RNA sequence: GGUGAAAUUCUUGGAUUUAUUGAAGACUAACUACUGCGAAAGCAUUUGCCAAGGACGUUUUCAUUAAUCAAGAACGAAAGUUAGGGGAUCGAAGAUGAUCAGAUACCGUCGUAGUCUUAACCAUAAACUAUGCCGACUAGGGAUCGGGUGGUGUUUUUCUUAUGACCCACUCGGCACCUUACGAGAAAUCAAAGUCUUUGGGUUCUGGGGGGAGUAUGGUCGCAAGGCUGAAACUUAAAGGAAUU
């Protein structure tokens, strides 16, 4: 289970069948700077650093 | 208007229907 | 060199079927597939039970070594769920990093031409 | 009273349609009344464009974006919350914003 | 409006109008001399003739059926009357 | 258990069968598509009997190279052993239905017609087609409608040319009127003073009947 | 199989699945739309035949020829009825497991028969656009289907305008819509409910508080089912429609 960092440049906004998704923009900090969203939930600022697993992933809506 | 007695009155009109039917029948 | 075929990917809302079938058109491999694994009696049509199918779909291609089949996304039809549920996506996409040879995704999606009328009375069901 | 001027149907000048039936409860409905849905969506989520894409012999595959109809009564067509309510002021409006 | 003459109203009114509604009734069509390329058989043929009109003289149908305004058939040269 | 046997391990299917070979028609660049596999061909119910006359769908950008063959396939049918090999001969083709779903959008008619012909063999073929509404170039007319005498007179005009084709020639010349569509573009050029009817396409070319042995073909594929 | 979750299934004598071929019947999904056609019930594929019909074309003719209309007739959604015909995953009652405080409301499986055709009834409905049918006048816009009226428009070039195809200017006819009244209205709202105490273009009708009750009783139609016409006595001072909190 690779574990890497990120820390969110910009909140984007809740989304999901219920409230699904917490957007939290992954600037996995191996590959700071860009765009890349993954799977996160939680509560939501901007500072933090937390994990997540993939370096690359893609997605469309969270039908 | 209200539906409700009239639903009332539906199910009245199957028992003169039951009724006339016993009767007649 | 390559063998290519159709994965026959089944997708209800329960228990998705998975049968690898060559270009034969006729001959799946191994009737024991996702039917079995997931014992929980509403979990087989879950995204896990997908990608665990998918998993036994990769060990079934790698041990009969044709590397490559087309894909049928499928729904129920007839005259219930033209639109496959979940019961899809996981399977396909463990498959594709499965090490196999994807192509030609396609939708076999049978609506009829105006066969009969639906089930369950004028009104239907209630909720 | 009078709510919804075309009865919410939208034919004005007919006065019988063939039904057509549910596709998540299985009811019946009249069509033009009814509120049915067509879905020009991928045939795969791009939570597998970059997998599918190379592990995909022929390179550069179509990917099709897939179509298809979906059939509510309006039933199932507000508990799946497809249509948001509104007021009347407010319902007027049909072009819809999307 | 809320003010007008219309008793002897200006002829682009009527053009842009339709018979039947005018102020002072008349009709739109009219006939047309058919010259045939054949004998100078200088004939009278309304503009909708609704029938197989022919040349008197030599059979050169002239005015094919219609929906409305007849058609001259390529050959004859047509004087308004 | 929950799977019941009310009663009232499989091993090595591959040394227990074999494989064979595809063999297309001539008039695709590749005489292979594919595989299959069956019961050791041993005679005394030999299984290379139960294998004469499946069919079996392949691409034609495949058996012809140029991706442009995607969207529609073509079904091959099995006719008879060559020893590792299958040479089977035509047997339709059609569109992918995927494909022509995509075609069919709102705000336009469809026109669809039938006809079944007979050929200069003894095949008989039954074949449709389809075509819609062309928005002219400077056209606003969001409906573009077909209005029902235009549809009779192109559909009978699709039946003509259909019919000076079909009942004209033989099979692998039928497949090559078809791949390049010619008759697309005879189609197209011929009908279009009636209507601009772009998208002009064919499809669903099927197989009815065809006379009992007919050696001839079945071995004049390869030699 | 299933929503919030179970029973009932054949088979290791073969199965929910895999394709390969044979038969009934339903219906033409997608395009099928604030779009057609009819009197209204309705009617969706393609074709032939049969007539019918409307609308527009009209420098044809008949010369008040008519509009609605108790009596009387025809059609008449679905249900049912008689017989015959067909007999399939799509079915009232009946079986059938749990939700079972109680399921003979829900809900899954099995499912007669109406579901369908032919010969006859049957004559209702949320047959409501809840706006009877004519016809006469008035407000602004745009779209749209069937016609035509012009335009060197454009493209296809059978072709030059146009008739194919469209485009733009004018209409006349089909379902309408959005602003909209000053005028209605009790109001929600009005393209008819406009032109209404500043009361009358013409006709066919139907009802005077709610129940009792479209009930009883007579006829009458039908084989019943059933309608059609269908009162009181007694009871009661409110039922009730819109619209806001
Ligand atoms: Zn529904
Ligand atoms: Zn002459």
């Amino acid at each position: 289970t690779p574990v890497t960092l990120a820390k969110v440049i910009k909140v984007l906004g809740r989304t999901g069948s219920r409230g699904g998704v917490t957007q939290v923009r992954v600037e996995f900090l191996e590959d700071t700077t860009r765009t890349i969203v993954r799977n996160v939930k939680g509560p939501v600022r901007e500072g933090d650093i937390l994990v997540l697993m993939e370096s690359e992933r893609e997605a469309r809506r969270l039908r | 208007m209200r539906a409700k007695w009239r639903k009332k009155r539906t199910r009245r009109l199957k028992r003169k229907r039951r009724k006339v039917r016993a009767r007649s029948k | 060199s390559q063998v290519f075929g159709v994965a026959r990917i089944f997708a209800s809302f329960n228990d998705t079927f998975v049968h690898v079938t060559d270009l034969s058109g006729r001959e799946t491999i191994a009737r024991v597939t996702g039917g079995m694994k997931v014992k929980a009696d509403r979990d087989e049509s879950s995204p896990y039970a997908a990608m665990l199918a998918a998993q036994d779909v990769a060990a079934k291609c790698k041990e009969v070594g044709i590397t490559a089949v087309h894909i049928k996304i499928r729904a129920t039809g007839g005259t219930r769920s033209k639109t496959p549920g979940p019961g899809g996506q996981a399977a396909l996409r463990a498959l594709a990093r499965s090490g196999l040879r994807i192509g030609r995704i396609e939708d076999v999606t049978p609506v009829p031409s105006d066969s009969t009328r639906k089930k369950g009375g004028r009104r239907g069901r209630r909720l | 009273p009078k709510k919804r001027a075309s009865n919410g149907r939208n034919k004005k000048g007919r006065g019988h349609v063939k039904p057509v039936r549910c596709v998540n409860c299985s009811r019946s409905v009249p069509k033009d009344k009814a509120i049915k849905r067509m879905a020009i969506r991928n045939i795969v989520e791009a939570a597998a464009i970059r997998d599918l894409s190379e592990a995909s012999v022929y390179a550069e595959y179509a990917l099709p974006k897939t179509y298809n109809k979906l059939h509510y009564c309006i039933s199932c067509a507000i508990h799946a919350r497809i249509v948001r309510v509104r007021s009347r002021t407010d319902r007027r409006i049909r072009a819809p914003p999307q | 409006v809320l003010v007008q003459d219309l008793l002897h109203p200006t002829a682009a009114s009527e053009a842009r109008k339709h018979k039947l509604k005018t102020l002072v009734q008349s009709p739109r069509s009219h006939f047309l001399d058919v010259k045939c390329p054949g004998c100078l058989n200088i004939t009278t043929v309304f503009s909708h003739a609704q029938t197989a009109v022919t040349c008197e003289s030599c059979s050169t149908v002239l005015c094919t059926p219609t929906g409305g305004k007849a058609k001259l058939s390529e050959g004859t040269s047509f004087r308004r009357k | 258990a929950v799977g019941k046997n009310k009663r009232l391990r499989v091993v090595d299917p591959f040394t227990r069968k074999e494989w064979y070979d595809i063999k297309a028609p001539s008039t695709f660049e590749n005489r292979n598509v594919g595989k299959t596999l069956v019961n050791k061909s041993v005679g005394l119910k030999n299984a290379s009997d139960s294998l004469k006359g499946r069919v079996v769908e392949v691409c034609l950008a495949d058996l012809q190279g140029s991706e442009d063959h995607s969207f529609r396939k073509v079904k091959l049918r099995v006719d008879e052993v060559q020893g590792k090999n299958l040479l089977t001969n035509f047997h339709g083709m059609d569109f992918t239905t995927d494909k022509l779903r995509s075609m069919v959008r709102k705000w336009q008619t469809l026109i669809e017609a039938n006809v079944t012909v007979k050929t200069s063999d003894d095949y008989v073929l039954r074949i449709f087609a389809i075509a819609f509404t062309r928005k002219q170039a400077n056209q606003v007319k969001r409906t573009s409608y077909a209005q029902s005498s235009h549809i009779r007179q192109i559909r009978k005009v699709i039946s003509e040319i259909l019919t000076r084709e079909v009942q004209n020639s033989t099979l692998a010349q039928l497949t090559s009127k078809l791949i390049p569509e010619v008759i697309n573009k005879e189609i197209e050029n011929a009908t279009k003073d009636i209507f601009p009817l772009q998208n002009v396409h064919i499809r669903k070319v099927k197989l009815l009947k065809q006379p009992k042995f007919d050696l001839g073909s079945l071995l004049s594929l390869h030699g």
